[PDB]
């Protein structure tokens, strides 16, 4: 790779300006020894006091491995970078993906390395490595290679990575390849013995085309990725408080249903009645009862995915290690609903779970449409902010904003 | 004559688009030009600027100042239109090190390296715009005109560029003498190690001679200051730190300015001296911006300045850090939203202590602000230590648990155990999953006119019991807080209560313990006296039973 590609921020942005969170000792060694040797390899260099510009950084350990792995947070110079149509007007996301039964995620991020980085471009990738204390100046770094985590290095890259996938794709033809960041999706339809041998075929090539993570494989199955429709209690005897929930949750489905009435079943709530008394259906409710319940079957209609628009995800804390989440652009109109349990690692940490919860939701964001969604966290910032990176496990990092009020709406997915 | 290193020129350039500056130079005394003559001439004869042709257009004026005992006139460049102008370094002097996470030292020597500091020559490139005039006497002949060829003092680049080149230039000595730290901050290198002073002399003595490679002449520093060393506010001491003395002013009128400052020396103050509070001082300047404006100390805080007094009677110390020794915080409820914690590694020797004051809001409880001060104190100690401390809280174990199984919202502490020291932090009220059977139902509504503020609040409840109060000047939202206030107020210790309100809903589901609105205050205080309370929502104009019949009843 001899010649750089001109990269330059948008019309009248300067470059990032982001502080350097505190960091353990731990982790401030790792760092330490992981850009001495990136800086003997010469991916990035020390820089002077004329270079304002931070990026911040901390240290992962990616699922299921010991050894420390660099994370900067791009998010800022992501945004500020201009957006690139690097050779095409775009690379159509693959719409197939999601169907696939199964898809391997592989870090292919070092492959960035041996790009050099526009020369003028560089000092906008400026991060520091804190000292403890505030006893000594932080390390000074910029990149010199396209760099992990940074929008325009997939970009950049994308000639040469169709290149190494050429004779791969063209002997797999029904193998779908989706690159998003450091990372490459894989999806097949063969059986997983040959589908972790065919990965394997395809680590080779960009080993023989050519790492500390390379060697992973994280393994997807969109195609039994189960949905969740809105659900209403059967039940032999309805007391009143249960009339009252039900009345109340398709009072909210309404919302997203047309034809959705409650006035039956209303009817049956006539009078001032003990919570706990039952209270037989009549016939009129119980036929309205099967009404809703079939609309709710049907799925909601006009619901497009406009990629002009953000996503947004939100997510409530069900308890007993259950999260429950909605995917969608305008309020109502979800693209995508779920449900998860049993977050292995921490069934007595929440953050660790959301954090976790946050990261599948993201690739499944990832895979479905091609970008990130926009998360509203059931958690104070203080909270979020102090610990997330402790769980992180993924080379990329969506935006989130802070729910401060309690939604109402966290019984109807119960 | 010995080769010595130079030392690498820092690139520099202007904002873009901006130009160097043109001030005009002021007109100044014989008296003036004729000092700044002298100093110009020994300044060039040491190599600091250099007289430069009429074809430089840039100019930045020159002052001279004189000086109380010493009969002096200073030169004195105001580079302030430079420094606009001047693109922006990074700042590698943000933070300072905290006492609490220094490691003892046997021995410390002071270096100076002022002298030094104008060894680093100024970017070539750049001094054009660093052009000055000495205006002629009697305007007779052309003024002298000089730039510089080091860091101008008040030029905006000089102190990172200064501290890069230190910090360049010491990096091979700090990374081969592992024994020693080196802390660069200023014209003073602060050394200090564990070597017996004599093989500590001699890593000084290396030092100079790794300084001399680039031929920075540094000696001791003039009038070696005894301990303890006065650095930015500390008294460190060979074996313990504070701040400098604290003395709170004794004063009959108090103004605005005056309780800032006391709420500066006290803040400054809380990191050693333990359980200072400051909210009724800090509340007493809510909005005000006229620091000559005097305001009366109500008798909350005039109890807490003497409270702070008392502390501050005698001075407090912290011990240095020791790697090989846990770290742990305790935290105090204080009162009022306040909260004080030490952090230390033996018990009764604090590394420092430190407070935690709740955020605004209307609504709140105990433990949100103990998870907040928690998260404080984890981030402080991360930077400080690197790491987070063990905690101590005054929280049961079984109080946390059904506290963050039960909170809506995702919430961890880090390890931590209880310490019962009153008071505790606990759950005021707990809220049933599920209709209580043989409690009586309160369906409660209230509405209110928005033209004349008139309301209604009341209930209607399963065994006929009936409410409703007028009320004046009240709005939606407070007559139907107003409403599930009767009910708790006019039913058993268990009963079940349906609202459709979502505004109430939102402030009871977030569980506060304490509020701002006396209504909310008062229903808490209901709710503690209850066994059970299961509070129920429905949607507003549906037809649900009891739910309309006094709905109808409140609408007037
Ligand atoms: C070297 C240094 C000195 C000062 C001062 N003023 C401040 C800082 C921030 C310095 O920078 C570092 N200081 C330390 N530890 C401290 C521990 C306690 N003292 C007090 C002292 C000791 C001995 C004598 S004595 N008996 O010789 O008179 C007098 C006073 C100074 C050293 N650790 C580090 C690690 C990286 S930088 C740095
Ligand atoms: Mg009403
Ligand atoms: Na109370």
């Amino acid at each position: 790779p001899i010649e750089t590609v001109p990269v330059k921020l948008k019309p009248g942005m300067d470059g990032p300006k982001v502080k350097q969170w505190p960091l353990t000792e731990e982790k401030i060694k790792a760092l330490v020894e992981i850009c001495t040797e990136m800086e003997k390899e010469g991916k990035i260099s020390k820089i002077g006091p004329e270079n304002p510009y931070n990026t911040p950084v901390f240290a992962i350990k990616k699922k299921d491995s010991t050894k420390w792995r660099k994370l900067v947070d791009f998010r800022e110079l992501n945004k500020r970078t201009q957006d690139f149509w690097e050779v095409q007007l775009g690379i159509p996301h693959p719409a197939g993906l999601k169907k696939k039964k199964s898809v391997t995620v592989l870090d292919v991020g070092d492959a960035y390395f041996s790009v050099p980085l526009d020369e003028d471009f560089r000092k906008y990738t400026a991060f520091t490595i804190p000292s403890i204390n505030n006893e000594t100046p932080g390390i000074r770094y910029q990149y010199n290679v396209l760099p992990q985590g940074w929008k325009g290095s997939p970009a950049i890259f994308q000639s040469s990575m169709t290149k190494i996938l050429e004779p791969f794709k063209k002997q797999n033809p029904d193998i779908v390849i989706y690159q998003y960041m450091d990372d490459l999706y894989v999806g097949s339809d063969l059986e997983i013995g040959q589908h972790r041998t065919k990965i394997e075929e395809l680590r080779q090539h960009l080993l023989r085309w050519g790492p500390p993570f390379l060697w992973m494989g994280y393994e997807l199955h969109p195609d039994k990725w189960t949905v969740q429709p809105i659900v209403l209690p059967e039940k032999d005897s309805w007391t009143v408080n249960d009339i009252q929930k039900l009345v109340g949750k398709l009072n909210w489905a309404s919302q997203i249903y047309p034809g959705i009435k409650v006035r039956q079943l209303s009817k049956l709530l006539r009078g001032t009645k003990a919570l706990t008394e039952v209270i037989p259906l009549t016939e009129e409710a119980e036929l309205e009862l099967a009404e809703n319940r079939e609309i709710l079957k049907e799925p909601v209609h006009g619901v497009y995915y406009d990629p002009s628009k953000d996503l947004i995800a939100e997510i409530q804390k069900q308890g007993q290690g259950q999260w429950t989440y909605q995917i969608y652009q305008e309020p109502f109109k979800n693209l995508k609903t779920g449900k998860y349990a049993r977050m292995r690692g921490a069934h007595t940490n929440d953050v660790k779970q959301l954090t976790e919860a946050v990261q599948k939701i993201t690739t499944e964001s990832i895979v479905i449409w091609g970008k990130t969604p926009k998360f509203k966290l059931p958690i104070q910032k203080e909270t979020w902010e102090t610990w997330w990176t402790e769980y992180w496990q993924a080379t990329w990092i969506p935006e989130w904003e802070f729910v401060n009020t309690p939604p109402l709406v966290k019984l109807w997915y119960q | 004559m010995v080769p010595i290193s130079p030392i690498e020129t820092v690139p520099v350039k202007l904002k873009p688009g901006m130009d160097g500056p043109k001030v005009k130079q002021w007109p100044l005394t014989e008296e003036k030009i004729k000092a700044l003559v002298e100093i110009c001439t020994e300044m060039e004869k040491e190599g600091k600027i250099s007289k430069i042709g009429p074809e430089n257009p840039y100019n930045t004026p020159v002052f001279a100042i004189k000086k109380k005992d010493s009969t002096k006139w200073r030169k004195l460049v105001d580079f302030r239109e430079l420094n606009k102008r001047t693109q922006d370094f990074w700042e590698v002097q943000l933070g300072i090190p905290h006492p609490a996470g220094l490691k003892k030292k046997k021995s410390v020597t002071v270096l100076d390296v002022g002298d030094a500091y104008f060894s680093v020559p100024l970017d070539e490139d750049f001094r054009k715009y660093t052009a000055f005039t000495i205006p002629s006497i009697n305007n007779e002949t052309p003024g002298i005109r000089y730039q510089y060829n080091v860091l101008p003092q008040g030029w905006k680049g000089s102190p990172a560029i200064f501290q890069s080149s230190m910090t360049k230039i010491l990096e091979p000595f700090a990374a081969q003498n592992p024994d020693i730290v080196i802390y660069q901050y200023m014209d003073d290198l602060l050394v200090g190690s564990d070597l017996e002073i004599g093989q500590h002399r001699t890593k000084i003595e290396e030092l100079r001679q790794h300084l001399l490679r680039w031929g920075l002449t540094t000696p001791d520093k003039k009038h070696q200051k005894e301990p303890p060393f006065l650095w930015m506010g500390y008294e460190l001491h060979p074996d313990k730190w504070t701040v400098q003395p604290i003395v709170l002013p004794e004063k009959d009128s108090w103004t605005v300015n005056d309780i800032q400052k006391l709420v500066g020396k006290l803040n400054w103050a809380s990191q050693i001296y333990p359980g200072i509070k400051v909210r009724q001082l800090s509340k007493l300047l809510r909005g005000t911006k006229a620091l000559t404006e005097v305001i009366p100390l109500t008798e909350e805080a005039e109890l807490e300045l003497a409270e702070n007094r008392e502390i501050l009677k005698e001075p407090v110390h912290g011990v240095y850090y020791d790697p090989s020794k846990d770290l742990i915080a305790e935290i105090q409820k204080q009162g009022q939203g306040q909260w004080t914690y030490q952090i230390y590694q033996e018990p009764f020797k604090n590394l420092k202590t430190g407070k935690y004051a709740r955020m605004r809001g209307a609504h709140t409880n105990d433990v949100k602000q103990l998870t907040e001060a928690v998260q404080k104190i984890t981030t402080e100690s991360i930077v400080i230590w690197g790491k987070t401390p063990k905690f101590k809280l005054p929280i049961q174990k079984e109080t946390w648990e059904t506290w963050w199984t039960e909170y809506w919202q995702a919430t961890w502490i880090p390890e931590w155990e209880f310490v019962n020291t009153p008071p505790l932090v606990k759950l005021w009220y707990q809220l049933e999953k599920e209709p209580i059977v043989g409690a009586e139902t309160f369906y409660v509504d209230g509405a209110a006119n928005r033209e004349t503020k008139l309301g209604k609040a009341g209930y209607v409840t399963n065994k006929g019991r009936q409410k409703v109060v007028p009320l004046t000047n009240t709005t939606n939202q407070k007559t139907e807080l107003q409403a599930i206030y009767l009910a708790l107020q006019d039913s058993g210790l268990e009963v079940n209560i349906v609202t459709d309100s979502q505004y109430a809903l939102g402030i009871i589901q977030a569980q506060p313990d304490k509020s701002e609105s006396e209504l909310v205050n008062q229903i808490i205080e209901q709710l503690i006296k209850k066994e059970k309370v299961y509070l129920a929502w429905v949607p507003a104009h549906k037809g649900i039973g009891g739910n309309e019949q006094v709905d109808k009843l409140v609408s007037a």
